[PDB]
């Protein structure tokens, strides 16, 4: 039969589909068994709430950078902590599981959520104003100009944890938290506690073109 | 999609770089833990299972009948270019001329256990965490002539992973490592770069 | 409440031989830094299981755990109970040795908890089946672990299936007059053990 | 028609499937007939009980290394013979048919059996304790610590042969045999006999990756 | 009891011409070392078959054998009756000659039985259809052999189809006063002979 | 499986190594009993039956029209490189250039009897055990030019066995052998290596 | 489409089956007639 050779044959494409010849024909491999915990796609990995570094100052040096301090002498409406919502930029998200698998996959889009929890005594009681701003502006200044946004008045005597759904990032957006009340202790009780943060991605978090890391 | 685990491994990157002088031959153990771009993507998981295919690219500095042997795990490695291991028919070898487009061959899954283990906590009875069931063999590149080759040739070995299936995950490595096959880290670097204060995002 | 490790309910498919064992309670101070145990090693030379794991050289079992610390309402802090499969101590500097990797019932301690003594940062340790012991909500934690291994059998002495880690993330603060240490007791029960071959 | 040439064409693979052109087309070969004793696979070869060398000492030198001596002056519970159950290691199994076709086929697994038979006079009478240990430990020392294993109390007045099924070897395990009684003779009878051993593999004996021999 | 060589019951598909022949009994001493016969040569110049194999130059037959040694209850030892197809004497050192390879009815003896005079070790000789004559169980052995050849015919004089070997594995021991030698007689009967062509 | 008798012979190993100077040609009888790795695997059985295919690999030390003739059993072998046997059309020959990928050809089953016999006990009427029905022929490699070749070329011949069927078995050889086509052994080595005593496994 | 070249292509086998291209396409030969005494195989000659 006649045949021609179009340009592009004698080449090695480095991303190809045609199988080579097997070097050991007739070899039957050892058959698999039911090992529990099989991962089909790595989208299931980035839906795991992992610990978020916030106190990434110079003098942190250890496990103390995994936690946000809460005093008992702070006057009302003074910012406790603040960080950008940026899965991939050099900062707080660089320690979580989202922030590592988004150094791959150049373009991302989705809906991240942020979870806090509290680590004080049972007798303590306070409130927090977890705020949020769209990426148009910078962080607010006062408690009043932060109150008008997407606040969640989270207190301590009832709930020990709270979440917050951030809608539709792409390739900033700033979250803060304000005191909004005093931190109240009974006597013979240590008056310091810490709030560790979390981080995860919800269902519509998609990725695009692959890219090597670091 | 392109976030499935098969597409995440389906690029054919460089593994090892092998050059030979004329000694006369050059061997190369099979191991994927050669470069840091593939080790950080394969200490992700604990149990893996995959077939692999290769490609040998040859850069002189005409064609010769150089061969590429293959050693299944257990067979003895060649000691000289004119030893008797080059003619054992149980070692599958591939004769390829230089000027031809590059060679390509597949390797099936040879480990005795159901999947490869990248972390073993035990002993075979310094012998801590050396599972012998990860051996995949060598290649032992040899130029074929009767005498006096005189090429000074350098080959490159590429690797594509196919049909891969992964089990239970682990978190990624965050520090550089000293030794080749051990997680020793010489205690410390951080994970996130610092900023000025806790305020002022 | 209880956390199934990857959702198995461990059945089995060599005879088929359940007492609630109780390890000795560790004291937790202010400047403590963590513990680890590396099952199924700590059940050796202990009980009827120890007489069934030292003489038999094939093994398969699953476990039910119950980590429970008793604290009054005037303390604070939060632990972290995770179950890591094929947990390997790296060694600093230079291999770690033997009495560091197999601690026995006295579970060994950490040096650098921030990197888990293996170069793996603690920020991402919640991939493993975890359970927060927060001292203002509860005082117990329960993990059920199936048999997770590539080969369907192994020896009991040499190969460790997994490990159990307990890490104080937020340190314990207490006003003066209270007791300095807080105990942590652990309960281990084999679920579906199945040995094989006698030596 | 257009066509391309993927990398991997101009090569000789040394384990290939494509037939070459026949050099004599039209030639019809001589047709076969029914020769009895056709072997389809070599698994049928390794299920043949062949004679096992046990007395492979230095001073054996001939056919006397195919047999285990049995005295008539041995005191009770003294080890008559002992050897490893290792199809492929350098030792007793190197003479049998299993031990040659497992120098090929690097990885083996199965269930070997060991058969003995006795070569004394009709008037003789004794017993033997064919023992076995798992590959965890070494051989036992006394008759009592060997009795607790997988013993088969084989005597001489009733049975002239006995087998023993060894379960699930892979890539040691030690078999012995003990006297457990005196060797009893009537007068005008030579008081020495020999026990030759056998060796075979049962149904679930499988092999894996091929390898050249010696 | 009887052992069919590979399970044939030898039929045939040139005329079609059964007396129980009896070879002369060999004596077996202490320091004896074996015998071999190489059928269908020993039936030549003997009987009506000898007048049918010397004049005809095409041949096909099958045999029925009966090796039987008579020993009292005060002796011991064990023989080995095997039937080897295309059994070739090698020659030591240098070819063996003619009166060594075709012994006639007086079956020739071995030099080195451990290697069967062909470099083939005796440890694996039980691939062939064997039958143990153990002197504390029985005193007889019976092998039926079909016609095993690639070409469906051959000459009777030149090509030997197979051989019959008798090897003393365990040597004969006897207390003093008993007889020194033990006889071994052999019975040969052709089953389905079919000759062809007369010269 | 891979323990069937077809897979046990299905590797293409080396048989003979043939070199030619310019004399001018080089012949080679067909025989599988050349190396000990193939003789010990083929004195296993008594009657075999198989088709074979070949491959000729050429290593100089450009392309020439060297041919590979074939002699069926009975035809006369060439005596000179310019004799009249090179042009007989009943000998199938294969013209292959040097720089091309190597030649490959199949040979059918030519013995007059139903299967090949590796053990014959008789005579054709020193002539003991030489069955003439194992002849398979030659190849007679010749470089083609009008005069003055001047190459100093060396070929290698590979062999794959196909569709093989085996009959009645025999035990393996246990001693080295002196002569090429006879089992002579020069009486003695043992089979199993010794240990200290009958006890102490 | 992808394709490979197995060893054994660039060769002249001297006993082959593949037809070459005809050098005169469209040429219809002169049709045969009934010549008596046709031999199909040479086995009829040796009888």
């Amino acid at each position: 039969i006649p045949a021609e050779l179009r340009p592009g044959t004698n080449q090695f494409l480095t991303t190809d589909d045609g199988t080579a010849a097997p070097i050991l024909p007739g070899f039957t491999p050892t058959p698999t068994i039911h090992i529990p915990g099989e991962v089909h796609s790595l989208l299931e990995l980035c839906r795991v709430e992992t610990i978020l570094e916030v106190n990434n100052t110079t003098e942190a040096t250890g496990l103390t950078r995994l936690l946000i301090p809460v005093s008992s002498q702070n006057k009302a409406d003074e910012l406790c902590a603040a960080f950008m919502v940026d899965p991939g930029r050099i900062g707080p998200w660089q320690s979580t599981l989202v922030g590592q698998i988004c150094r791959y996959y150049t373009q991302w889009s989705g809906s991240l959520k942020v979870t806090f929890m509290f680590t004080g005594s049972f007798m303590a009681t306070g409130k927090m104003l977890v705020a949020y701003s769209p990426p148009g502006s910078a962080q607010p200044a006062n408690r009043e100009t932060a109150m008008l946004g997407t606040h969640v008045i989270w207190d301590f005597g009832l709930q020990s944890s709270v979440s917050l759904v951030i809608p539709w990032i792409s390739n900033a957006g700033v979250v803060t938290l304000w005191y909004q009340t005093n931190y109240v202790v009974p006597p013979e009780t240590p008056g310091e506690a810490y709030i560790i943060a979390m981080g995860a991605a919800q269902d519509n978090f998609t990725l695009k073109i692959c890219k090597d890391t670091d | 999609l392109e976030t499935t685990i098969n597409h995440f491994f389906s690029r054919s990157g460089l593994v090892g770089v092998v050059n030979l002088t004329d000694t006369g031959y050059a061997t190369w153990d099979i191991d994927i833990m050669g470069f840091v771009q593939l080790r950080r993507k394969c200490e992700m998981f604990t149990y893996m299972r995959f077939n692999a295919e290769f490609t040998f690219v040859t850069t002189t500095e005409r064609p010769y009948m150089l061969q590429y042997m293959y050693v299944p795990p257990g067979a003895p490695k060649p000691t000289g270019r004119d030893a008797f291991q080059w003619q054992t028919a149980t070692n599958p070898s591939v004769f390829v001329k230089l000027t031809d487009p590059p060679a390509q061959v597949s390797v099936p899954f040879m480990s005795p256990a159901s999947a490869y283990q990248w972390f073993y906590d035990g002993y075979p009875t310094t012998t801590y965490g050396l599972c012998p069931n990860n051996m995949m063999g060598t290649f032992a590149v040899r130029v074929v002539s009767r005498e006096a080759s005189q090429l000074k040739l350098q080959t490159r070995v590429y690797m594509k992973l196919k049909h891969v299936r992964a089990w239970v995950p682990r978190p990624i490595r965050s520090q550089p490592y000293l030794l080749k096959n051990f997680p020793n880290y010489d205690s410390i670097t951080n994970s996130a770069r610092d900023r000025s204060s806790i305020k002022q995002a | 409440n209880i956390v199934l490790a990857y959702g198995e309910w461990p059945e089995y498919c060599p005879t088929r031989p359940n007492r609630f064992y109780t390890l000795d309670s560790k004291m937790w101070q202010e400047n403590s830094t963590g513990w680890y145990w590396k099952f199924p090693d700590v059940l050796n030379k202990t009980g009827v299981f120890g007489q069934n794991a030292q003489f038999h050289y094939l093994y398969r079992s699953g476990f039910c755990l119950h980590v429970q610390c008793n604290a009054s309402k005037f303390h604070q802090g939060a632990l972290l109970v995770a179950v890591i499969p094929e947990f390997v101590i790296a060694g600093r500097g230079p291999h770690p040795g033997f009495t560091t990797t197999f601690p026995g019932t006295t579970g060994a301690t950490f040096y650098d908890p921030y990197v888990l003594d293996s170069g793996v940062p603690l920020s991402q340790a919640l991939i493993y089946p975890h359970q927060w012991i927060n001292l203002r909500t509860n005082n117990c934690a329960t993990v059920i672990v199936p048999y997770i291994n590539a080969v369907p059998f192994d020896s009991a002495i040499n190969h460790s299936n997994f490990g159990l880690i307990v890490i104080p993330v937020s340190p314990l603060k207490y006003s003066s007059g209270a007791t300095t240490a807080i105990p942590i007791t652990i309960t281990i029960a084999p679920l579906n053990s199945e040995f094989g071959g006698l030596r």
